[PDB]
């Protein structure tokens, strides 16, 4: 018995024994499928572009309407061993490529499954474990047939726009579905190192302010920071701007270490009101003699060198952040300098139409950068009704500036839609024959699975799936497979070549590598130790 | 998703493991109780009571049990009085090693069918292995096989001396109540033997009481207490006033009619005294009631008078002394003729001294000359000790009366079929041979426990054991060795032939057919669904 | 794993405190006492097995368990409830025909051919080693009385 | 609240050396309580009743009626001393403590891995030894005399 | 999720209560500030449970639903809708409320109906760019001929205090909102417009200043009236200065050149005044406190000394005297001062201010609010809010709509028009976005008294044929031209209230599940 010993004595084994769960059984595999088919039916609904949006709200009472997959997964409150392990998938497909998080999921709880009735006709748990990697090698394999793309990045710039518009489209900016478009695939490029095929996402800053509408967002090339002219009666704006980037406030030069100056005479207390007299028109002259008219400072200003600005016409800002000065120095391609001594003609940036737009009633006054030259950063500046509309757009244009990066990494795309599943599908059902000898319901379960992410645009879009899947499944074998799936108002014919619904190789690649490795992660595990109780 | 019951499930090798440490906690209690090396146990209830014995049924009876696989081993062993009377230790440690060894085999990835299955091949050839390597029947030894099969039985318990003073005296119980039954059947009834208890002189002053011994007294003191040349007059109606029933009523309307109404009641009744005493019947048994007003004619008569006696001691007395149990009037619309012929006779009716109470002797009863044990101890705590011993060696010299038949005790039975078996599960063992080849090792926990609780040497002696046994079976010279037992006053093995260490034949067959039917119940529950107590709703 | 010859049986303990050995599946159901609703609807399929047939009761929940179970998918793929209820009874009305062709008229008066009938039933239960005494008395207490 | 999946509940389980020289100490502390109250030069005990009565006695059986106890081998030395006082008058004191000094000697040898069977089947041997021996010393009575 | 739940406090719901506690939290939204909208609808007074309550009585349906606190999670939607649209055009916060709900609750009808959600959503894109074409159309600009502008911009001014507190006081608060943004003469930066709040008095006794209102009366021994003086401003520290060198003490070996240094301290204190009195002024404003030792250097001198004004106290004084911050006193050759004619003190309400009363170059005003409690007055400052936002956005982008009704229906005869053209899938969708449009011509109808049920239909059988102009007259209860009547709106705020509402019903339309986390210390 628990507890307790054949001869009397009690039997403790582990610490408070009375207060755990375990779990071996053949219901220990059951409670993961059934803990991760859930997850997988609730974001069933959020896929293609005919997906609803899920409300989400935070512990402190926030609500954010997300549809992404890696942002739904990741507000949620589930101590669910199992599901926390979805939570991961869904992250590391945004980390990696970040388009597909929603449909990682609904593939891995489709391949869970197709298993369960693998489970009970007898089969071993790694088996079938064993029988998806040789199935997923089929489609990776088969995932590389038809794919090429004519981006240049000079004046092809058609395949950019159809392939962020595929990203784009199932979100809720469908709206600005060809303005937003181009957002994305102009901020890429003008920040992405070909040589290197390399993109940096800190050279695009994604910035927000209420008021407007969607139409209302454009690509300013350069920067936008809070303007904070700490005279009121500074110009507000520049035509030709010769930017001095410094970090040392308008003070005099305090030390870092501790001084504790001693003044002996009164010859040395009026030496004190000349020191910080030539003090304050040094800093000033050293900037006009480069011949410059704006000046950036990380840190705050005294009250004396407010009124020295205005005098010798030279606007400055206040009070700027660690990174967006940063941004200005790469943008007007000047150099920030730590001293006022350091200060030339070749250090200093330079910008066109350096402005401050006011929004409204409100008190934020943004900076806008019209003209530049050549400059290596960009700055997207979203505006919408409300915050809800704002925080939405932010995460759906960083799936667009994604699927971008991906493209120069690899420059191969395939047809999604539903098309490459389908065609992903009957590869592995082909391979299935050749041969079957232990592992032919392994791949049957594989390719079973495969179709849950086609049929579930059919039934978000209003279609039947058994119908819908039957019909396009069957044309791919009558003739050679075109690029064949569906859509919502279906555009007519189904040829996603026509209908340029265009994706990336390597997103679908790391749809099913992914997938299948969190599948052999919870199909091989047979015993579950969680407590009991919080206390 | 799971199912939605409200209680408790669980599955797997959980309740495997768990009827097997639930048989296991049984056995482990039982297993300082075996053999003459065995030592009695304490039963403390909560309100005090302390039971002090041995036997393998009493001990568990009184034990509170929980668990399902609990309760299928203290109810083996309730099975094994009714059924033998000494086999009830035995029985609960084979049954529970049945379940240990057969642990070890699903372990294994064997199928729990094939085990049961692999049990009843084993168990079969068991009892067909006993029947025919017996030693003699009743004939050759005599009455040497009743007293040494009756020291058998008393040497786990506390009357287990060196001499032949309780031995002689339950052989002489036994054999002075054989009543014949239709179609030659001999039969013996050990229920019909008073057992009594008595806190006084030392256990070698317990009297054999050739007769009845009634536990009752004589009620009024002015009647004789002994009566010699008897009639014991055997009957059951209360001896009290007439009472009419609830039909009658009396209803009187004339007022010189009520004193002899109320003298009616008084002269109804006393005129059936008169008729029963008036046929010299002196010792008068009465399962009801006799009231202090029919006490006056015993004592006026010179008769002796016994009241509330109870209706199990009155048969016992009424057959063994020939007197006819008599409820009302009869005979053919008769007033009052009683059948003065069917009267009882006994030889001495005495109450004698039992050490501050008064208990009624009748002296050989003049008709079937029967027997009764009064029992001499120490304190309570003994005289219920011994008078469960004497019970259980009662019902060992009924069956070998019955049974004429008997196998040698102390581990001599289970080293034969321990090798016999063995040799058994490779003949025609494919599949099942491994539950054949742990049957074997399940039936040696007998002369394994008597290893253990005579301190002896436990691997050795038990090796030594089946050494001659096996060259009893493998080598056909007539060795004679397939009475060797143990000696666990020496640690070396013994023949149990000239040594007299001698058990029934049923001891042994209905232990196996029992604990292996019970084996196969306990093996079935792989699957158990406890649910919630529904006490308050 | 309770079904078959291979089957093992199940032990349910009441909250009265009567726990009884059963391998039956209409004795099973009767002693869980499942609280879900649907569940509930189970027990008494098995009910009447055992007073339609007597023999049909763990078999009639294996069935029953996985035409719900093959509805899972069916009713992933558009398809209503009421086409699945028209096409599980065309399977059914030709699933009658397909067991009558397997079907083999006996006799009563074969003694050997309803002995074979009785060790069967016998095999799945705790007297499948006592089917050479139990199996003979089931055959003789029925033909006996049945005229 | 689930129940515990337990064997015999709320009982206890004790063997070994504990229980054997368990009972041996049980049996000495009931013979120092009697044992001034058994020459002539004895003294009284004065007890307290729980109907509030004083039992004020030097007798063996009436001390120990008089005590109520939890040790499962003491409540059997009780029952020793109401034997000897149905039996014969002046047979109570003495036996509590021959008793108790026969099981003193008796947990000198289970100290000596010598089964419990062994001093038992010597301990009748030696009482068929001493009745045989009172009855060589005795004397016959006169009872005419007065 | 709701079977085998694998959380902890948290739940959600999919499909069956995420629409249903969405439509009955966003209705009861727009049902609360239904009775608000309009030239006669009421208002409401807010209270809290105690610990310093401070009730707020406002109209505007953005300060309503700021302080309410709704706990459902699509309710919040609307609340931060309200709120864009107080910061970016100052009105039609109530406006965008009601129309967002009712565009819920003609979705919720569809429920029955079993139309596909996103077909809602498409049919609504389609309808939203329909009635984005029928305001740009009838939008009326104003260019040249500026007496007619004047007169426009009256009527914008006329229309949003039409439906607050300030009912019977068009004839002194029209004037009040017009000349305040008239004064500015460049970009609404919405501060130099300075609202003072006193008790005392009716309505009708508030004013629009001439001049500038100031606190922190004029030092202790200076004078309190300069005619014809030259004001300085200036945001510098006056006494206990510790400069800029942080590490600096004095360390002397004596007790006398403690005396010295504390000497030389203050010649450097009267110094810096010397320094200002060199521009040849008469009046002295500083941001920063002034102490005792350089308020008597200004009192001996005739200079005037106001310590402390505000942060954007010497903005607005900047903008109205025409002069600079001026905080360091080194060239008096580039340092414009300002320019004034009195500089009095004024009683308003028992509080002496500082009037700066015939300044030159004033940009900015002082709106000088007395009303009867102090929750008049805090209702009337954001009446005015609500009236100098739209005249700031007016000024800026000249096109105006006919309001009161005018130009909803023109809105909704657009979506109609289109609905009979596209098939039955989306026209449905189509047909209850322009219902929803004829239902803010029927709270404002309905709030009146009047029959909304003929004076919405007279609306849609007027615009069905001609009549662009034609609009409900509050005034009579009848259907008259909004162009005679002058009720008018500005196009920016019309505009804002049609596409708001349409992208936050697009949200709450898209959402099948809810799932809210498990809150923190609510036990
Ligand atoms: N015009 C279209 N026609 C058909 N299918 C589409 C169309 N646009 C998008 N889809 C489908 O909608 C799905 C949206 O997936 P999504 O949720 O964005 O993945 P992730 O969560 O990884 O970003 C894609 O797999 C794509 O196949
Ligand atoms: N003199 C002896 N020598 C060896 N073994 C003995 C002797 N006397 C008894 N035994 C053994 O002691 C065991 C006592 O079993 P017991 O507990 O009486 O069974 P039950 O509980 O069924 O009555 C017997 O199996 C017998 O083999
Ligand atoms: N000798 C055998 N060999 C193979 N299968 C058997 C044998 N005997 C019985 N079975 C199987 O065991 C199953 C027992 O089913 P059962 O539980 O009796 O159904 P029900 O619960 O309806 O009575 C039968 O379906 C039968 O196919
Ligand atoms: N005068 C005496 N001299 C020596 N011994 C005595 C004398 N009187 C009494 N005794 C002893 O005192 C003992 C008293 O025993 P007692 O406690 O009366 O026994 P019980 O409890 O059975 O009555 C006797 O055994 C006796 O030997
Ligand atoms: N004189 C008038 N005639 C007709 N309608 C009017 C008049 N004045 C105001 N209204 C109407 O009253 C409504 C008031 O809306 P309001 O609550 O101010 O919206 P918000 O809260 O967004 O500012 C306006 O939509 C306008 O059409
Ligand atoms: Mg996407
Ligand atoms: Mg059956
Ligand atoms: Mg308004």
């Amino acid at each position: 018995t628990l507890a307790f010993d054949e001869y009397g004595r009690p039997f403790l084994i582990i610490k408070d024994q009375d207060r755990k769960s375990r779990l071996m059984g053949l219901e220990a595999l059951k409670s993961h499928i059934m803990a991760a088919k859930a997850v997988a039916n609730t974001m069933r609904t959020s896929l293609g572009p005919n997906g609803l949006d899920k409300m989400m709200v935070d512990k402190d009472g926030d609500v954010t309407v997300t549809n992404d997959g890696a942002t739904i997964l990741s507000m949620m409150d589930v101590d669910h061993q199992i599901a926390k392990l979805m939570v991961e998938l869904s992250k590391s497909q945004d980390d990696e490529i970040g388009d597909g998080t929603t449909g990682v999921v609904v593939l891995a709880g489709a391949l869970l499954e197709e298993a369960e009735q693998l489970l009970d006709r007898g089969i071993h748990p790694i088996r079938i474990a064993d029988g998806y990697e040789q199935a997923a090698r089929v489609a990776i394999e088969h995932l590389d047939k038809i794919s090429d793309s004519v981006l240049v990045d000079i004046k092809d710039t058609e395949p950019l726009i159809q392939t962020a518009k595929t990203t784009l489209g199932s979100k809720v900016v469908n709206s600005c579905h060809r303005q937003m478009a181009e957002i994305a695939v102009n901020a890429v490029l003008t920040v992405a190192d070909m040589e290197r095929r390399d993109v940096d996402f800190e050279l695009i800053k994604v910035e927000g302010k209420v008021g407007g509408r969607l139409e209302d967002t454009k690509l300013i090339k350069g920067v936008i920071v809070d303007k904070d002219f700490s005279h009121p009666q500074m110009p507000k704006k520049v035509e030709d701007a010769k930017i001095a980037i410094l970090t040392c406030p308008f003070e005099p030069p305090k030390p870092k270490t501790k001084h504790k100056l001693d003044v002996t005479s009164v010859e040395d207390y009026k030496a004190l009101q000349k020191y910080e007299k030539e003090k304050f028109e040094e800093m000033i002259q050293q900037i006009k003699e480069t011949g410059a008219n704006l000046a950036i400072c990380q840190w705050g200003f005294d009250d004396e060198a407010n009124h020295l600005l205005l005098q010798n016409n030279l606007p400055a800002v206040r009070w700027v952040g660690g990174p967006e000065i940063e941004l200005i120095a790469i943008a007007t391609g000047g150099r920030i300098v730590p001293r006022f001594s350091e200060l030339t003609a070749e250090k200093l940036g330079f910008a066109g139409l350096v402005q401050e737009i006011s929004f409204g009633t409100t008190k934020d006054k943004m900076l806008v950068i019209e003209q530049c030259k050549n400059s290596r950063a960009v700055t997207i500046f979203i505006r919408g009704g409300n915050k809800m509309i704002i925080e939405e757009a932010k995460r759906s244009l960083h799936d667009a500036l994604c699927v971008i990066r991906n493209l120069i990494r690899d420059n191969r795309v395939v047809y999604g839609g539903g098309a490459a599943e389908i065609s992903c599908a009957l590869a592995v059902s082909q391979e299935a024959d050749k041969c079957p000898t232990l592992e032919q319901y392994a791949m049957r379960a594989f390719a079973d699975a495969l179709e849950v992410i086609p049929m579930a645009l059919s039934e978000n879009s209003g279609m039947n799936p058994i119908q819908t899947m039957t019909e396009v499944r069957a044309r791919q074998v009558k003739e050679m497979n075109p690029a064949l799936g569906i859509d919502c108002l279906h555009k007519g014919t189904n040829d996603m070549k026509q209908q340029h619904v265009i994706e990336t190789l390597i997103g679908k690649k790391q749809q099913i590598s992914l997938a299948t490795q969190m599948v052999r992660m919870i199909l091989k595990i047979d015993d579950i130790r969680k407590p009991g109780e919080s206390e | 998703g799971p199912l939605s019951v409200f209680g408790d499930r669980s599955t797997g090798e959980t309740i495997r493991s768990q009827n097997v440490m639930a048989a296991a906690s049984i056995a482990n209690i039982v297993k300082s109780s075996l053999g003459p090396v065995g030592l009695d146990k304490m039963l403390v209830d909560d309100i005090g009571d302390v039971t002090i014995t041995n036997d393998g049924a009493t001990i568990l009876k009184l034990l509170e049990v929980e668990h399902p696989a609990a309760k299928v081993l203290c109810e083996l062993a309730d099975l094994q009085d009714k059924e033998v009377g000494d086999g009830t230790t035995s029985v609960v440690i084979i049954a529970a090693e049945l379940l240990k060894n057969a642990d070890e085999l699903v372990k294994q990835k064997i199928h729990p069918t094939s085990v049961i299955s692999g049990y009843r091949l084993a168990c079969k050839e068991a009892v067909r292995y006993i029947n025919e390597n017996l030693i003699v029947n009743t004939d050759e030894l005599g009455r040497d096989c009743l007293i040494n099969a009756a020291k058998t039985s008393m040497s786990s318990k506390i009357i287990g001396i060196n001499g032949d003073f309780f031995a002689n005296m339950v052989v002489d119980a036994v054999l002075a109540i054989k009543y014949t039954d239709i179609r030659g059947q001999p039969r013996y009834p050990v229920n019909s033997v008073n057992i009594l208890k008595a806190h006084g002189r030392s256990q070698m002053e317990s009297m054999l009481i050739s007769g009845y011994a009634l536990n009752c007294v004589v009620g009024s003191q002015g009647m004789p207490k002994r009566i010699v040349n008897a009639k014991i007059a055997c009957l059951d109606f209360s001896l009290q006033k007439t009472k009419m029933k609830l039909g009658v009523q009396v209803v009187i309307t004339d007022p010189e009619k009520l004193d002899q109404i109320r003298q009616r009641e008084s002269d109804i009744t006393k005129e059936r005294i008169q008729k029963i005493l008036a046929t010299g019947a002196n010792v008068i048994l009465t399962t009801g009631g006799i009231d202090d007003m029919c006490l006056k004619y015993f004592v006026e008569a010179g008769a002796m008078a016994v009241r509330r006696v109870l209706k199990r001691d009155l048969k016992r007395i009424a057959k063994a002394s020939g007197a006819t149990i008599l409820s009302t009037l009869a005979n053919l619309e008769g007033e009052e003729t009683f059948e003065a012929a069917m009267l009882g006779q006994a030889e001495e009716v005495v109450q004698e001294r039992i050490c501050d109470d008064e208990l009624i002797l009748i002296k050989n009863t003049k008709a079937r000359t029967s027997a009764s044990i009064i029992l001499r101890g120490a304190n309570d705590f003994m005289c219920d000790e011994m008078e469960r011993s004497l019970h259980d060696a009662l019902c060992v010299v009924k069956r070998v009366l019955e049974s004429k038949s008997v196998v040698p005790g102390g581990g001599a039975v289970e080293a034969a079929l321990s090798i016999y078996l063995e040799n058994y599960a490779t003949s025609m063992g494919s599949r099942e041979q491994l539950a054949i080849a742990e049957f074997a090792r399940s039936l040696l926990v007998i002369p394994n426990t008597l290893a253990v609780n005579a301190a002896q040497d436990s691997t050795d002696l038990v090796a030594k054991l089946r050494a001659f046994h096996n060259e009893a079976q493998v080598n056909p010279e007539r060795k004679n060795l397939k009475w060797i037992g143990l000696d666990l006053s020496n640690g070396k093995p013994r023949d149990n032939k000239q040594a007299g260490v001698f058990e029934p034949t049923i001891v042994k067959v209905k232990s196996l057919k029992f604990a292996t039917e019970a084996a196969i119940t306990i093996l079935r529950i792989d699957d158990l669904i406890k649910l919630h107590p529904e006490s308050k709703d | 794993t309770s079904l078959g010859p291979k089957g093992m049986d199940k032990m349910i303990q009441d909250g009265k405190g009567d726990v009884t050995i059963t391998n039956d599946g209409a004795t099973i159901l009767k002693q869980m006492q499942v609280l879900h609703p649907a569940a509930r609807m189970l027990v008494e399929l098995s009910k009447a097995q055992d007073i339609e047939a007597g023999d049909g009761t763990t078999s009639v929940v294996i069935i029953a368990g996985s035409l719900l179970d093959s509805c899972t998918k069916l009713l992933q793929k558009g398809i209503h409830p009421t086409i699945i209820s028209e096409s599980f009874q065309k399977a059914l009305e030709k699933g009658i025909e397909i067991l009558t062709d397997m079907s083999r008229p006996v006799e009563l008066s074969d003694r050997e051919t309803l002995l074979n009938s009785a060790t069967t039933s016998l095999n799945s239960k705790v007297v499948s080693q006592y089917s050479s005494l139990l199996s003979p008395m089931s055959v003789n207490a029925v033909m006996k009385v049945i005229d | 609240h689930r129940p515990v999946l337990v064997l015999s509940q709320n009982t206890k389980r004790e063997s070994g050396r504990k229980v054997q020289s368990g009972n041996i100490n049980a049996a000495k502390t009931i013979a120092d309580i009697i044992r001034t109250c058994l020459g002539p030069k004895s003294m009284m005990k004065m007890l307290l009743d729980p109907m509030g009565g004083i039992v004020m006695t030097n007798d063996g059986n009436a001390i120990l009626r008089e005590i109520q106890v939890q040790h499962p081998a003491a409540k059997s030395m009780i029952e020793i001393s109401r034997t000897q006082d149905e039996e014969v008058g002046d047979g109570t004191t003495s036996v509590i403590i021959l008793a108790g000094e026969m099981l003193s000697v008796a947990e000198h040898f289970l100290e000596q891995q010598m089964h419990p069977t062994v001093v038992i089947s010597a301990y009748r041997k030696a009482l068929d030894d001493m009745i045989s021996t009172l009855k060589k010393i005795s004397i016959p009575v006169d009872i005419s005399d007065s | 999720a709701p079977v085998n739940i694998f959380k902890a406090g948290a739940d959600e719901e999919r499909a069956e209560t995420a629409r249903l506690t969405s439509f009955i939290g966003a209705i009861a939204i727009g049902d609360l500030v239904k009775s608000t909208l309009g030239p006669k609808g009421m208002d409401k007074i807010l209270l809290s449970s105690g610990r310093d309550a401070s009730l707020m009585v406002t109209n505007d349906g953005a300060t309503i639903l700021k302080n309410i606190g709704v706990d459902n999670p699509a309710a919040k939607v609307l609340v931060d809708m309200s709120r864009v649209q107080d910061d970016e055009v100052g009105d039609g916060t109530t406006s965008v409320t009601v129309l967002a709900a009712e565009l819920l609750r003609e979705a919720e009808s569809l429920i029955a109906k079993k139309i596909h959600p996103q077909t809602i959503i498409a049919g609504w894109r389609e309808a939203t760019k329909a009635a984005r074409e029928a305001l740009l159309s009838s939008a009326v600009d104003h260019g040249s001929d500026e007496v007619k502008f004047r007169q426009d911009l009256m009527n914008i001014a006329g229309t949003t205090l039409s439906s607050k507190l300030l009912t019977h006081h068009k004839d002194h608060f029209t004037k009040l909102a017009v000349e305040a943004v008239l004064r500015l003469k460049g970009s609404g930066n919405l501060e130099a417009i300075h609202i003072i709040k006193k008790l005392g008095g009716s309505l009708a006794d508030s004013y629009l200043d001439e001049g500038f209102l100031l606190d922190k009366k004029i030092g202790v021994n200076q004078p309190k009236r300069i005619e014809n003086a030259k004001i300085l401003i200036a945001n510098t520290g006056m006494d206990t200065d510790k400069i800029k060198i942080f590490g600096s003490r004095v360390r002397v070996d004596s007790t006398a050149k403690v005396a010295e240094i504390e000497h030389a301290e203050k010649e450097k204190m009267k110094e810096k005044v010397e320094r200002i009195l060199k521009h040849g002024i008469n009046c002295f404003i500083n941001r920063q406190l002034i102490y005792n030792y350089p308020e008597q250097l200004f009192g001996a001198a005739g200079v005037m000394a106001i310590e402390h004004a505000d942060f954007a106290g010497v903005e607005r004084l900047a903008l109205v005297t025409g002069g600079e911050i001026a905080s360091t006193f080194d060239h008096p050759e580039l340092v414009k001062l300002g320019s004034c004619k009195l500089i009095e003190e004024v009683m308003i309400g028992e509080d002496k201010l500082i009037h700066f009363s015939g300044v030159a170059l004033g940009e900015a005003c002082t709106i000088v609010l007395r009303g009867a409690t102090q929750q008049i007055l805090d209702e009337a400052e954001r009446s005015l809010h609500d009236a100098l936002c739209v005249l700031a956005q007016t000024v800026k982008d000249s096109r105006t709509v006919y309001g009161g009704g005018c130009s909803e229906m023109l809105m909704a005869h657009a979506v109609t028009q289109l609905a009979n053209r596209t098939p039955g899938k989306e026209a449905v969708a189509m047909e209850s976005y322009a219902k929803a449009l004829r239902m803010l011509p029927t709270i404002i109808a309905d709030n009146a008294g009047y029959d909304s049920a003929d004076l919405v239909a007279q609306l849609r059988a007027a615009h069905s044929e001609g009549n662009t102009t034609a609009g409900l007259d509050m005034r009579e209860g009848t259907i008259g031209d909004m162009a005679i009547l002058g009720i008018t709106e500005s196009f920016q705020v019309k505009r804002q209230v049609l596409l708001s509402a349409a992208e936050a019903a697009e949200v709450i339309l898209r959402v099948d599940n809810i799932i809210k986390a498990a809150p923190r210390k609510r036990v």
